[PDB]
RNA sequence: GGGGAGUGAAAUAGAACCUGAAACCGUAUGCGUACAAGCAGUGGGAGCCUACUUGUUAGGUGACUGCGUACCUUUUGUAU
RNA sequence: GGGGCUCAAACCACACACCGAAGCUGCGGGUGUCACGUAAGUGACGCGGUAGAGGAGCGUUCUGUAAGCCUGUGAAGGUG
């Protein structure tokens, strides 16, 4: 055990993919929201 | 790597064809084939490897069918209404040798090469040509 | 933890603008025109790796055709011998023998005038 | 030997000053000084005093003769412009640049 | 003397001292190899043409090196379609020097 | 009427290939040995071997 | 405003002064370019010029030629 | 499409060749999945792609590892 030698099991932490960082990340340009209509707008929520 | 021909060491020959009753566009295919050098195994597309073709009797060239009084030749002067036409038999009376040059010119490429292939084509009107120094040989007998 | 992105952005502009080296005008010196020009040059470079294999295949055939008609045979009659005979020799070296070793190319076109099919 | 003189900031622009620099480039000094003396330009008067100073730098800090010398490289760079306002019609104002230049003259005996 | 040999699913006109890159063949440096696929042998004016193959055939020359070609680059781009895809490639060669072809 | 496209610096400099300046016809007084414009009075005031001003 | 000389470890640290990038504007040099038509590149490719060592290299230029109507966004679809 | 073509370079049949795609085959290249392999290991079928889902990464700044390690015999930065 060193502080330089600790990591958790595979699958315990994930990368947290960020949307909208270029067109190779997979969430490019729109970030999983698609095109027009409210669901891609900010505050684009349908009430329960 | 493959062979590319090389325009400082290209061997070009001289040739007289005789258009004394030849079909116009079947003579022109053989001229424009040898002006590009398609008859040579070292044909390179970007190198002029062609020969020099002399044509001697360029007014005895012949078109079959009724193309002798048909087959108009159009060119536009650039000004409006400036379309200008001439048929086979009045052009072969006027300038008998731009007939057999415009057939070969349309069948060579539309490039600086095809504009240089064409400069190796010397057509004349008599039974003689002013190229006796280069000793052209006869072909398509 | 604020991070300034001037060192990474200039090295990323300098890669795309080194690949644009030799291009006319703003294609080699401003980034918005050089990024597009390096993308296009690598679309063409992809496309023309395929056409290089086509442009030489046409050039071989045209010289084999020109060197066979020297010996009194067309291209398509020369190639036709070899579903019946079998030289298994390709257009790349027959074009190289039509130009260079012209007597060993005459020996191949007489084996194809021996096939007669 | 190659002896320079520079003028950091002439109040002419560089395009109007390069048009005279191209006229004395490569010439002998005694004929370049005649060309600059009888020319019609501001830039000829400005670049005469730089070629006059470039020769005297070679006479005093070296051992050159004036007949030996030749205008080796003359070039005109761009200087710091100064930015001000010309007022136009209907309330809009425009930005005038008043350009400056860096005239350099080299001399050599070669 | 020159020969026409098949190595890498493609075939080479080969002279008796040539250095030439072919496709990667699974042999070590300084060894000798074996294809049986010599198609044409011409020595001066005695030209041998393979009836399928000039019989008595072996491709046994010596290996100079196992190298790798220059990087070509791949760009796959659909304009207006939010697609971009790049890839590098270096193709393995062997360099072989010609000593023995039969 | 404006540009739809900015001029290249190749074309910006092709235009000013006619803007190079010409030199003057200079000559030397035989008496004094000073350069002046041809057909003009010298900057000391000599003209064809004679002080005029 | 410079050319020296001094000062300093350094003055292309000289006061608009550490570093001093890019657009933009120059000078020098090598190669190309004044009968050739268009996204300006890419495949092929001669010649010329530099370094080197052998040549089946390395860098520059690229005559000539095949194919080739930018990019984003928006759309059933845009060289548009 | 142009040149141009008239016992055809047109049309109608038939025969035999050939060319032609990134198709197919030859040859060299990861793991995508799956089955086997006491897990070295080969096999087999795949591998165009927008919205979109999934999986894996690189690089930046900061803190711990770090009172460590590198560095004025030359850091970061900048240009090759």
């Amino acid at each position: 055990m060193q502080l330089n030698d600790l990591r958790s099991a595979p699958g315990a932490r994930r990368e947290k993919h960020r949307p909208g960082r270029g067109i190779g990340s997979g969430l490019g340009k729109t970030g999983g929201r698609g095109h027009k209509g409210l669901t891609s707008r900010s505050g684009g929520k349908v009430a329960p | 790597k493959t062979y590319t021909a090389k325009p400082e060491t290209v061997q070009r020959d001289w040739f007289v064809v005789d258009a004394a009753g030849q079909t116009l566009g079947r003579l022109a295919t053989e001229i424009a084939r040898r002006l590009r050098g398609k008859h040579k195994p070292e044909y390179t597309p970007h190198v002029d490897t062609g020969d020099y073709i002399v044509v001697i009797n360029a007014e005895q060239v012949r078109v079959t069918g009724a193309k002798t009084t048909d087959k108009m030749y159009y060119h536009h002067s650039g000004f409006p209404g400036g379309i200008k036409s001439i048929n086979f038999e009045k052009l072969i009376a006027k300038a008998p040798e731009r007939v057999i040059e415009t057939a070969v010119k349309g069948m060579l490429p539309k490039n600086p090469l095809g504009r240089d292939m064409y400069r190796k084509l010397k057509v004349y009107k008599g039974a003689s040509h002013p190229h006796t120094a280069q000793q052209p040989q006869e072909l398509k007998i | 933890a604020r991070v300034k992105r001037g060192v990474i952005a200039r090295r990323r502009h300098k890669k795309i603008l080194k690949l644009a080296k030799g291009y006319y005008g703003a294609r080699s010196r401003v980034f918005r025109v050089a990024k597009q020009a390096v993308i296009k040059a690598g679309q063409y470079a992809y496309r023309d790796r395929r056409q290089r294999k086509r442009q030489f295949r046409a050039l071989w055939i045209a010289r084999i055709n020109a060197g066979a008609r020297q010996n009194g045979l067309s291209y398509s009659r020369l190639i036709a011998g070899l579903k019946k005979a079998a030289i298994e020799i390709d257009r790349k070296v027959l074009a190289d023998l039509a130009v260079n070793e012209k007597a060993a190319f005459t020996a191949i076109v007489e084996k194809a005038k021996a096939s007669l099919a | 030997m190659e002896v320079a003189a520079k003028l950091s900031g002439a109040r002419i622009s560089a395009q109007k000053a390069r048009l005279v620099a191209d006229q004395i480039r490569g010439k002998k000094v005694g004929e370049a000084l005649n060309l600059l003396a009888f020319s019609s330009k501001k830039a000829a008067e400005i670049m005469k005093k730089v070629l006059e100073s470039a020769v005297a730098n070679a006479e005093h800090n070296e051992g050159a003769d004036v007949d030996d010398l030749k205008v080796s490289t003359v070039f005109v760079n761009e200087g710091r412009s100064l930015k001000r306002i010309m007022p136009r019609a209907k309330g809009r104002a425009d930005r005038i640049v008043k350009r400056s230049c860096h005239i350099t003259v080299k001399v050599a005996d070669k | 003397m020159y020969a026409v040999i098949v190595t890498g699913g493609k075939q080479h006109k080969v002279t008796e001292g040539e250095f030439l890159k072919v496709e990667k063949l699974d042999v070590a440096t300084g060894e000798a190899i074996d294809f049986d696929r010599v198609l044409l042998v011409a020595n001066g004016e005695d030209v041998k043409i393979g009836l399928p193959v000039v019989e008595g055939a072996k491709v046994t020359a010596e290996v100079v090196s196992h190298g790798r070609h220059d990087k070509v680059r791949i760009i796959k781009f659909r304009r207006r379609k939010h697609h971009m895809k790049r890839q590098g490639h270096r193709q393995w060669f062997t360099e072989i020097k010609i000593t023995g072809i039969q | 009427a404006v540009q739809q496209n900015k001029k290249s610096r190749s074309a910006r400099d092709m235009r000013r290939s006619h803007d190079a300046l010409e030199s003057n016809a200079l000559s030397v007084e035989k008496s004094t040995g000073e350069v002046h414009l041809r057909h003009h009075v010298s900057p000391d005031g000599f003209y064809r071997g004679r002080k005029v001003v």
